[PDB]
């Protein structure tokens, strides 16, 4: 009655649900404000490789999507909170986006650019450019889901605890 | 020498185990595959074996003048496959049932944000309904258990969010849940399925009408012999 | 070249219908047999089409269990051998036999000679609507997309069927 | 005021309309009756690779969709229209198809098996096996169009003139 | 090893087709000879395999006075290969029977090239009397069928007209028919006897007299085992 | 599932009914209108031989048989439709 | 040295003339493309170059009591890309126009057999209605004209029917026409399309809500400067 | 091997085309001359072989 072992490599996917991530409300017309916000595990490293998708269903309180004018922004920080310019993987509309299927088939899918990796306390967030006229966002209502950890397409986000050389060159940002 | 099959609900066996949950947030046994003298081992393997999860849990309502309307049914529904019309979707969202008159409902229409949906058949006040709505939040995994009785472990202790099961649309190649990670059975050895979640998932009702079982697990695997 | 790629279905003399009670599971539902002079391959990756039904016109119970399974000359399981085993529920009658997107295929190969024979084994609940294969049909394998796959069909060739009757 | 000289192999579609093709209404359980009857044009020649495409779009005299389970037969006949048997490059039914889409994307474009090559008065017949509870066949509404001569995808169908070494090596069947 | 035997109306086997034509010139399905599990193979020659053929149809008429005579019938009658008046024959150009009496009737004259003939006796005025006589014009050939019931090849491509099965007499040989072309059959395929015709065709009338069948196809034939 | 396959040269007969040859009632005593037509079937070829018979069932439209006085003549003619006298 | 253009119900030029074909069976000319004097020469390449027709035509109808129905139009419609239901086709396979209200029509529903539809609103007695529907048959191709107006040669002498245009999603890469031939101009050359249809067809009707033209012919080309 | 001929109103076959044209200044076909099965072709040489056309209203 065994399982088998694992690399320390995890292969999963990132939603708001998770113990590490926090969402919040949003005003109308500031991009500065985080709506999302990981923050690093307090010991493991994720890796999110080039070419991994998102699926950012973000609607209003009555459950309409946002007008597609609004512009998605994901963007690392420092470990204090704050962006560093370079290192933005994915700067877009979401009227590029087909929520009843975004996730779905890759035709449709929509990925980032530049590989990216998190150390201990790292910081991620998530910046949304808002005309006025929008219902404001309701992240209760709204979630997302970044990578894919069941499909034979897109890509998965690695896990790892601190191992000796692989963490070695891991840290030489 | 090995083949594929499918471990189910009902399988290869009658000592398989279907139970259900608590309301208090603390995680259960939903399901136990125990393993028969049948076979000689058991294999899953994550990333290749597909698996399918139908569940659906249980509501009760009295009627009166004007409630053509269900309220927010404590139920976080999601539009299947992105779908929110009815036929459209690879299966129903929901299921409605007059006991009164012992009879299946058809429904008219949905609001997923609210959580409400909108009945063909204004009820009758002092009648009573049920409704088959899919369970929505909570999180679940594979767990092992000894011939004994006792814990082994997990199986990639990162629980999937239930809601992706109905988010896909599980009847395509290519998009069909698989997960992370293999386990091996022995003889009178036992998997489980475990969830934690507010609701109470149901199977037999029998006064459901589409079916002797409301809610489904499935899962291919491989056997030797 | 003799070997000819085509599908299969129940209304062909080469195979049987037999309508079912409810959720008695040794019977057989179907059979083929062999036809007696032509010798039948199967590869793995093959669709199938069980389009299965109440009297009523509609559609069973989804947790039913089907297989396809090949017997001895007798007509007796081996056990192994097996190609197929799944839930009605799994496919979409609307289009399981349209997209292949939707498809689903075999898990191996089979080969049947001049007495083999294949059944299908239809394990179903309680509850149920027997089943009527009048009403009821199935449809194996088609030979039209360059997706999909056929299945081969030939008359006795010496060779091959000398290696294939080592069985 | 140049147009452009011309190989003689034209890549074109068939249809019904076109006059060297006949339809014919049918009753429902015949197998025999050819409602499509095509004939040599007469002089020239016609070659349709395998590796081709069908849109059977055949309904009924109220309009709707005749019974899935039918099955559709495409077949080579001799110049008095007696089958050869052999030569056969159909076999399947109209449940298979999707009218909706069958002649639009290629993973429901059905196809051919074998190729054909059809002299000056060579004749290929379309026949159709059906149960008795159908309603009929009502080719005034229905239709088909056999290859695509527009596209990117799919292929046609090769009308030629006599060139003499190519008739003389294809006639040699 | 093998045999030279007949199939037939009934022969060996109770699963033979008989089918009857269209009025509309198309050509149809008279008879489908398909053959066992309990045989091999079946091999049929023209230019050596000897047939038989009495087909036959059936017309009707009402009863009124003086109406002791039968006008043209839609056919193109024969005499029977060499006579003309029916005692002498080797069976009836054609046959009556009254419904009302419920009994045979016999014919005294013919004019073959109008087509009409004279009975015994004159029927009751407003009565029924029904009359089976020969086929005229019409063309014949052979045809197989695979198992799967799709089309395998012609025989002979060249059908020949119908009116010499009455024109010679068919057991004596020389005149016997050797049709061309050659056919062999397997386990689960079936021949079919095709024919085009202006006119019906019959089998089994219950008020025939001179047996349940009123016309027949016999053709001799070579068999493996 | 087998035919057998076939010498090339066919042996047949022919009758009015074809896809090949045409009737036309003819009137009293018109010789030179053909009263039956033959033609070439547009790619194979005919060939009859001498010694070969004939029933030439002609009747009137109540059926009964002619003046046997009558008389028959049959001829190849060109392609355009011109009796030979010779053939 | 080129560049690629499109030709269009405009095009590059206020010259290309729009004509209308007759009620007589028999093909005449729809469009006349003129080469201007701005260019060098035009090239079109079949195979290469995509080309659009959204033709469509007119009739007209007077009102009175049940006349929530417009009737078959004389015209085989045909679905929109396989797709019937009006607000989910690609474009609208009709349109209608209340005159005297001045407004336009909504519909409800289409039976394509019998080539009918089911409008919304009931219209007036005596008051009048337009409706601009896809054109059906037809067949087209392209035809040369020098400067002196005279016939040169068709291009890829095998016509078009007109409906594969609207079988196919017609902006779906790949899906789009690429018809067949070529065919260069010079400068006061002319080309010309030209269609038999038996009805009639029409452009730049005052009354069309949507845009003031209702019919275009796109077609893509290379251009020498 | 070939010969002369006259091809014409009526000429060698009763399948000719007879008809009249359009007032609106668009030309028609007044005349269709289609070939037999007798004859394996017909040949107009311009410039050769004479024409001759008394048209009338």
């Amino acid at each position: 009655g065994n399982i088998g072992n694992l690399s320390a490599e995890k292969q999963i996917s990132v939603y708001d649900g998770q113990p590490f991530v926090d969402e919040q409300d949003v005003p109308a017309d500031d991009p500065n404000t985080p709506a999302l916000t990981i923050e690093g595990p307090d010991g493991y490293v994720i890796a999110v490789d080039a070419g991994t998708p998102i699926a950012p269903e973000f609607r209003d309180s009555n459950g309409n999507k946002l007008d597609p004018s609004t512009r998605v922004i994901v963007q690392k920080c420092d470990r204090q909170g704050n962006p560093l310019g370079d290192g933005i993987v994915f700067n877009d509309t979401l009227g590029r986006f087909d929520y009843e299927q975004m996730r779905t088939d890759p035709d449709f899918m929509r990925k980032t650019a530049k590989s990216l990796m998190i150390d201990e306390r790292e910081i991620v967030k998530v910046f949304v450019d808002i005309p006025a006229g929008a219902n404001g966002y309701d992240a209760d209502k709204s979630r997302l889901t970044l990578g894919d950890d069941t499909s034979d397409f897109g890509k998965a986000v690695e896990i790892v605890d601190h191992d000796e050389l692989s963490d070695a060159e891991t840290r030489a940002v | 020498y090995t083949i594929s099959h499918t471990g189910g609900t009902l399988g290869s066996s009658k000592v398989t185990t279907a139970a259900n949950q608590t309301s208090p947030q603390r995680e259960t046994a939903i399901i136990g595959f125990e393993c028969p003298r049948k076979f000689a081992e058991i294999e899953y393997v994550g990333q290749r074996d597909s698996t399918r999860f139908i569940p659906r849990t249980t509501e009760s309502i009295t009627g009166t003048a004007g409630d053509d309307t269900v309220v927010s049914l404590t139920a976080n529904i999601q539009p299947v496959a992105g779908e929110t019309a009815i036929e459209d979707q690879d299966y129903p969202v929901a299921v409605a049932y007059n006991v009164t008159q012992g009879v299946q409902v058809d429904i008219d229409a949905v609001d997923y944000a609210a959580d409400e949906v909108t009945l063909a058949d204004n009820p009758a006040d002092g009648d009573t309904v049920k409704v088959w709505p899919i369970m929505g939040d909570g999180d679940v995994q594979f767990r092992l258990v000894n011939q004994f009785g006792q814990e082994e472990g997990r199986v990639y202790p990162w629980a999937t969010p239930l809601y992706r099961w109905h988010d896909f649309p599980q009847l395509k190649r290519g998009r069909e849940i698989n997960l992370h990670g293999s386990v091996t059975w022995e003889e009178n050895e036992t998997v489980e399925v475990l969830l934690d979640a507010p609701q109470a998932i149901t199977w037999e009702d029998s006064d459901y009408p589409e079916g002797q079982y409301v809610s489904t697990f499935e899962q291919d695997v491989e056997i030797t012999l």
